[PDB]
RNA sequence: GAUUAACCCAAGUCAAUAGAAGCCGGCGUAAAGAGUGUUUUAGAUCACCCCCUCCCCAAUAAAGCUAAAACUCACCUGAGUUGUAAAAAACUCCAGUUGACACAAAAUAGACUACGAAAGUGGCUUUAACAUAUCUGAACACACAAUAGCUAAGACCCAAACUGGGAUUAGAUACCCCACUAUGCUUAGCCCUAAACCUCAACAGUUAAAUCAACAAAACUGCUCGCCAGAACACUACGAGCCACAGCUUAAAACUCAAA
RNA sequence: AUAUACCGCCAUCUUCAGCAAACCCUGAUGAAGGCUACAAAGUAAGCGCAAGUACCCACGUAAAGACGUUAGGUCAAGGUGUAGCCC
């Protein structure tokens, strides 16, 4: 790193330092203080400051990117918004009056939901006990759940079983279908949920 | 009251038959052994045990079991603070025994001298 | 392991000089250069006849002045001209070495039609830079 | 404090560094007493850029 | 090997052979304290003076007894039990509860350290009972001696060489699983071995001096008995003796090496 | 021909820190060994590391990286010891 350990992320937040000098507390008051020493590193390109930066869609972007081609990545995701916005209308016009008020339209409520009903809740850790590895199931952290789902939703799009179609397409889709409760990717969530159920006799193995 | 050596090991003024056979001489050392890792204890398992049960009735749906999860969620959380507490502050904490670096430290101020000088 | 131009660590006994005691990663740093010519900047030419000169001056002085050189040649060239400078020890008698001047200067002034000027710097004994 | 490097050079005695440890392990514990005025001194000489940008100059065109 | 020079002896030289110089040292681990105790002929000076852990804790032999567990049988219930890193085979009058029920073996105490010559001895009771008023004293006399094993007659819960089956494996005459026998137990005879090793003889005494190769369990003195003198051949062969007949005890040499 | 005679230039452990002269002490003056910071026999030039330097700084990347190890690589870079060929 070209930067030094004194370097210190910065804060993007617009709202933290607006907070009046009333409303901080004295432990943060003092912090406030100790950042005008502290050196501060460039704030990278990928966030700004703008009201409609949301961290999971641009994470989701980075996942898919291959090989720096941003623009790509982030324009299958805009497409896939579009596909999931124009979806919504097409079924909010042909359904009845009080069909209506169930009818989510907004992708962005869709997307990070639909992520949110593929998150695993256990998973499998091998753990060495007597001289073997064990496939335990194991309490998976909120990141690395909140990172599986992401990983599976762009491997299931990715796999070639759909001959010709586009991304945002597919992306589109499996959105509509996890964001009910269906599809592979939650599928595929309970095949790792029965798993750890049926190998719920070496739960002990584990300390932690 | 520390056991008895009179007429214990096998010597030339002791007639009888040893009662101890060391390996080791018995003489004090200048320091202690290190504390050994134990094995800890698993944590969220009832939490655990009702969360998978619910779901074979359930099919394996998180729509009907949220409540379960939840006591499984929550206990990982504070399950996980434990076990980052308890490391830093045993070590810093100063509770009930030494370590055996500050008590290695102790012992070797006060050696045992088994020689003559 | 690296072993260009650097001397071996020994007992404390072997008396190294300062050009002898760097190692080629101190030559822009600690060091000059012993021959300085324009042969090698950007856009000049000749450097492959300027190089030969040199290797072949550099024997011609260590034959011609046996046992005398303290240390390496510092050539320099200022157009037409070209100045050996060199350190030698006191040795020798000063009658041979006026010898030696004129017979190397003039010698080596029709061998590559050039004003060849020698100077030398004599020294009592070989100067020490430390004891590796 | 004056660094390891730094206090050879008062002394010009070669210094381990656990001894220049032990030197600063007094010294903090002499600034925790209520130390005089003539200690101040003396503690003085072992001890050794406001992060503000630089404000261009308003200018006027034509 | 030849040549040159040199060294030693010298009318001798010096290859083979033989002989001449061999005991006051040791025995925890190098070769040596030979499983134990007693005595004899005798030797010693630790025997008189002169003195200090009798008795009791797991000695031994005999007879009797039984708490826990097990086997078996019976009832009731169940449909499986066994086995494990994981399986197979095996069993299915099997398994679990309850109750009745040993010629087997003896948790805790025992963090004790005792008895006995050693071997060895650790459930209860009772009887008999544990040499010697100097020491030493035997491969063989006299008497003992773990386990294993033989012969004969009984017993049988469990364990278990052999054997059979199952598996592993390149193979597996093994390690792992199952089953079962000789055997372990009792009575009566035999056999007579051990890393029978606390590898450190018995008695008496000392703690000073040079403490003392090393390690181990500090180093010594007196006295006596026993044993041992390079390695291997050799816990062999022959001979003798023995209820031992594929045995035990005692126990060489030749060939061979220059080390062990 | 010989890299198993070598110089020379390198690899490697080294994405290390150790290498070592000269002394001293211990062990009864054996091969050997040599630390404890509330300090108990070690001190140490030199070498390397480090620091400096280069590149866009204090960062990072280069470079540097010993003494040894593997009779490591190369007699076909060149030179060279030894033995060999010379119609
Ligand atoms: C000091 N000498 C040591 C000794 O060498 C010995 C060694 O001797 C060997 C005999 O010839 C052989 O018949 C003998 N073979 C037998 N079957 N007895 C070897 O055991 C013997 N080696 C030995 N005892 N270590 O070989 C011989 C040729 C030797 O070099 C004679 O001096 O033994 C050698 C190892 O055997 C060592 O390497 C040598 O250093
Ligand atoms: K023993
Ligand atoms: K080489
Ligand atoms: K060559
Ligand atoms: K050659
Ligand atoms: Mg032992
Ligand atoms: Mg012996
Ligand atoms: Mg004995
Ligand atoms: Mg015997
Ligand atoms: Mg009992
Ligand atoms: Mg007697
Ligand atoms: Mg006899
Ligand atoms: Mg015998
Ligand atoms: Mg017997
Ligand atoms: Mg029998
Ligand atoms: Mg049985
Ligand atoms: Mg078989
Ligand atoms: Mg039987
Ligand atoms: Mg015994
Ligand atoms: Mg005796
Ligand atoms: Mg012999
Ligand atoms: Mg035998
Ligand atoms: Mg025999
Ligand atoms: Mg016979
Ligand atoms: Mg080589
Ligand atoms: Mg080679
Ligand atoms: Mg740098
Ligand atoms: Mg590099
Ligand atoms: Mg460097």
């Amino acid at each position: 790193s070209r930067y030094s350990p004194e370097f210190k992320d910065p804060l993007i937040d617009k709202e933290y330092y607006r907070k009046p000098v009333e409303e901080l507390t004295e432990e943060e008051k003092y912090v406030r203080e100790l950042k005008k020493t502290q050196l501060i590193k460039a704030a990278p390109a990928g966030k700004t400051s703008s009201v409609f930066e949301d961290p999971v869609i641009s994470k989701f972007t980075n996942m898919m990117m291959i090989g720096g081609n941003k623009v790509l990545a982030r324009s299958l995701m805009i497409q896939t918004l579009e596909a999931v916005k124009r979806k919504q209308f097409e079924k909010y016009h042909a359904a009845s009056a009080e069909e209506q008020a169930t009818i989510e339209r907004n992708p962005y409520t869709i997307f990070h939901q639909a992520l949110k009903n593929c998150e695993p809740m256990i998973g499998l850790v091998p753990i060495l006990k007597g001289g073997r590895f064990y496939q335990v199931p194991v309490p998976l952290p909120d990141r690395r759940r909140r990172f599986l789902a992401m990983k599976w939703m762009i491997t299931e799009c990715r796999d070639k079983k759909h001959q010709r179609t586009l991304m945002p397409e597919k992306l589109s889709h499996k959105l509509l279908e996890a964001f009910h409760n269906q599809g592979p990717v939650i599928k595929r969530k309970h095949d790792l949920h029965k798993m750890a159920e049926a190998n719920r006799a070496l739960a002990h193995y584990r300390w932690w | 009251a520390t056991p008895s050596l009179r007429g214990r090991l096998a010597r030339f003024g002791n007639p009888r038959k040893p009662v101890l056979k060391p390996n080791k001489p018995l003489i004090l050392a200048n320091r202690v052994g290190e504390r050994r890792r134990e094995k800890g204890e698993a944590t969220c398992i009832t939490e655990m045990s009702v969360m998978m049960a619910c779901w074979k009735q359930n099919e394996f749906r998180d729509d009907a079991c949220r409540k379960e999860i939840q006591g499984f969620l929550d206990c990982a959380a504070r399950a996980q603070e434990a076990r980052k507490m308890r490391s830093i502050q045993e070590t810093l904490g100063e509770s009930g025994s030494l370590l055996p670096n500050k008590l290695n430290k102790l012992l070797q101020r006060f050696p045992n001298k088994p020689y003559l000088s | 392991k690296n072993r260009a131009a650097r001397v071996r660590v020994s007992k404390g006994d072997k008396p190294v000089t300062y050009e002898e005691a760097h190692a080629p990663h101190y030559i822009a740093h600690r060091k000059g250069w012993l021959s300085l010519h324009t042969g090698n900047l950007d856009g000049e030419d000749h450097a492959a006849e300027r190089t030969v000169e040199d290797v072949f001056l550099r024997k011609f002085m260590w034959g011609t002045f046996p046992g005398c050189l303290a240390d390496q040649l510092v050539l320099k060239r200022r157009g037409n001209q070209l100045e050996i400078c060199a350190v030698v020890l006191r040795q020798l008698s000063p009658h041979k070495y006026y010898f030696l001047v004129g017979y190397s200067e003039t010698l080596l002034s029709y061998f590559y039609k050039c004003p060849v000027r020698l100077h030398l710097q004599t020294v009592p004994s070989k100067v020490v830079y430390k004891y590796l | 404090w004056l660094i390891k490097e730094e206090l050879e050079e008062m002394l010009v005695e070669k210094l381990s560094d656990l001894d220049y440890m032990q030197f600063i392990r007094l010294l903090e514990k002499l600034l925790t007493s209520q130390c005089g005025a003539a200690e101040e001194e003396f503690v003085q000489r072992f001890r050794r850029e406001s992060k503000k940008q630089l404000i261009e100059p308003v200018q006027y065109d034509e």
